[PDB]
């Protein structure tokens, strides 16, 4: 009756709601990513010394799931 | 029997220090 | 948390839903909660 | 209404024990310089101070040298571990904002629910020190959709009488609570730790005092109270034996009141020896329970535990109750048994074998484990039940085809 | 292939030894289980309370320090 109305209020309830907050919350972490990898190019600019190395994106989901400090 | 009396030899020679 | 005493808003959304034609029935079970840490 | 009395001579025989003792502050111990732990030192320390504090106010300059010199240390150290304490407090104003520090929620285990369903209720902020350490206490079977855990235990441990940290009466204390509208959990044990004498002033000679009680409501409506006093020298035989006597009270207070009920007394002995190449350590117990209505009830109880020099693998331990009931002449129960213990390794793995003789039904319990953290060699026993299932599956598969 | 063949079969006659069932008597006649290992605990609710044993205890070593 009226289950099926329910999953449709369900699938539509998430599909409008749910995954654009989540991503604009994920979109917030890459940036605030971003300005520290800025800030470190900058004081390693300050003196007269090279760039920091960031690793690429694969490590960076990986150490995401296995890092020891924070 | 063995846990009485031997149960307070002991006590008996800690007395006899303190 | 600022200084203990936290501050802000949690929302939690939960749904079960049954998938079988097997002994149990076919259910939609859904629960939603909203609380809010106002100053 | 009170335990058995088998409960209280298996409490009253476990081992050779050893007290608490004094903890010593490490910055005015050895003066400024690093030092390294030995307990003869810290001991020593610990009497010395008070000795050379009694002489310093008696008169006499060369023990009030020593004791400004401590004064001297003891300041200075104690305006270093402040410091230390704002720095701490600077920095984490730093690193964080007015923002707080979160545990980590407990791990419950798997379940059939989300699992962050009800994680967001044990991550809160720390509060850091305060002095008392608290647990949660979790039932076996906990409510369906809910966290299992119930009750809070609370530790303290302290050393009151102290003058610039030279300790006095060593202390703790442990409350288990669980509190709810249906029932009432209350349990608590606390012990203090009393020093006479320690090298060389004396022998080692430090007395112990423990108290517990019990209560359960609405089950029980009678409250448990206990009461051990034991006392430990290194001596009485030879150089550095450590011998022990101890005496046991306890009491089922009707009502609450500790002055009706049935009671328990019992006293103790424990002693280590070396003889030839063997080494033994032994302890003994009785214990003379009140019954509810039928009175006097005895009951002897010892353990002993073989060290060997050669093969100073083997682990051999012996155990012994004897029970005397009602109609004493007639109704001697004993019972003694035997455990030895042995450890290999072979094919890459850690064997461990365990043997057990009950002695009464005389049974040999036989238990081997092994660990292989190389490879699965291990498994070639695995053929072994994988045949009688099919022996088990194709006579099913039979008698169901009949 | 000739492993888990060889072993099967030595298991075979292994396992096909005389009786068979005298010995699951045996083991089931006890019902009492094996003995199992002794903790100080409470006398009502059974919880653990903590043991002064020298083996252990003869490894600790504790500080003290000023309060914030
Ligand atoms: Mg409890």
């Amino acid at each position: 009756w009226l289950l099926p109305v329910a999953i449709a209020a369900e699938v539509l309830f998430y599909r409008r709601f749910l995954h654009p907050r989540l991503d604009d919350n994920q979109r917030r972490v890459e940036r605030e990513e971003e300005r520290v990898w800025a800030l470190r190019g900058q004081q390693r600019r300050a003196l007269g010394l090279h760039r920091p190395h960031r690793p690429d994106k694969d490590a960076a989901w990986r150490l995401e799931q296995m890092y020891d400090d924070d | 029997k063995f846990i009485f009396w031997a149960a307070m030899v002991y006590a008996t020679l800690y007395g006899n220090y303190e | 948390f600022i200084n203990g005493n936290q501050l802000g808003e949690r929302m939690l959304f939960q749904v079960d839903q049954g998938l079988n034609p097997l002994s149990g029935g076919i259910y939609n079970r859904a629960t939603a909660s909203y609380t809010k840490f106002l100053e | 209404r009170l335990p058995p009395m088998t409960f209280f001579v298996e409490q009253m025989s476990e081992g050779v024990l050893k007290p608490e003792g004094w903890a010593t502050m490490e910055t005015v111990a050895g003066l400024g310089e690093e030092v390294t732990e030995d307990e003869g030192a810290e001991s020593f320390n610990h009497v010395y101070y008070r000795q050379m504090y009694e002489l310093a106010v008696a008169g006499d300059p060369w023990a009030q040298r020593e004791y400004a010199a401590m004064l001297r240390a003891y300041d200075k150290g104690c305006e270093s571990y402040r410091a230390s304490y704002e720095e701490a407090d600077v920095d984490a104003n730093v690193e964080y904002g007015v923002e707080s520090y979160v545990v980590d929620p407990i791990d419950f285990g798997p379940s059939f629910d989300p699992e962050d369903m009800y994680s967001h209720r044990h991550a809160y902020a720390e509060a850091a020190d305060a002095g008392v350490t608290v647990i949660p206490s979790q039932d076996y079977y906990g409510p369906e959709h809910d966290d299992p855990l119930n009750g809070i235990v609370f530790q303290y441990e302290a050393q009151p009488f102290s003058r610039h940290g030279w300790g006095g009466v060593p202390f703790d204390l442990t409350v288990c609570c669980e509190k709810d509208k249906t029932s009432l959990c209350l349990q608590g044990e606390t012990h203090v730790s009393l020093v006479h004498s320690v090298p060389p002033f004396g022998p080692r000679h430090i007395t112990q005092v423990t108290g517990s009680w019990e209560v359960l409501r609405p089950n029980i409506k009678d409250v448990m109270y206990q009461l051990e006093v034991d006392t430990f020298k290194d001596g009485l035989l030879g150089k550095s034996d450590h011998a022990g006597c101890g005496l046991m009270l306890a009491r089922l207070g009707e009502g609450g009141d500790p002055r009706k009920g049935p009671t328990a007394v019992g006293v103790r002995l424990q002693d280590t020896l070396r003889v030839g190449p063997f080494k033994l350590e032994a302890c003994a117990s009785k214990v003379a329970v009140q019954g509810p209505t039928g009175g006097k009830e005895e009951g002897w109880g010892a353990r002993a535990f073989v060290g060997y020099d050669w093969l100073p693998g083997l682990g051999m331990a012996f155990d012994f109750i004897q029970e005397r009931t009602p109609e004493e002449g007639g109704k001697r129960l004993r019972g003694y048994g035997a455990n030895f213990t042995y450890d290999w390794e072979a094919l890459g793995a850690a064997f461990g074998m365990e043997v057990d003789y009950v002695a009464a039904s005389e049974s040999v319990f036989v238990s081997v484990n092994a660990f292989s953290g190389n490879d699965y060699r291990l498994g070639w026993l695995l053929l072994l039940p994988a045949v009688n299932y099919f022996k088990e599956t194709v006579s099913s598969l039979w008698a169901r085809l009949r | 292939a000739v492993k888990v063949a060889l072993g099967v079969a030595f298991a075979f006659w292994w396992t096909s030894g005389p009786g068979a069932d005298e010995e699951m008597d045996a083991k089931a006649q006890q019902e009492p289980d094996r003995r199992s290992q002794y903790t100080r605990h409470y006398a009502f609710k059974g919880r653990g309370r903590k043991e002064f044993l020298r083996s252990d205890m003869k490894n600790d070593a504790n500080e003290l320090v000023p309060t914030r």
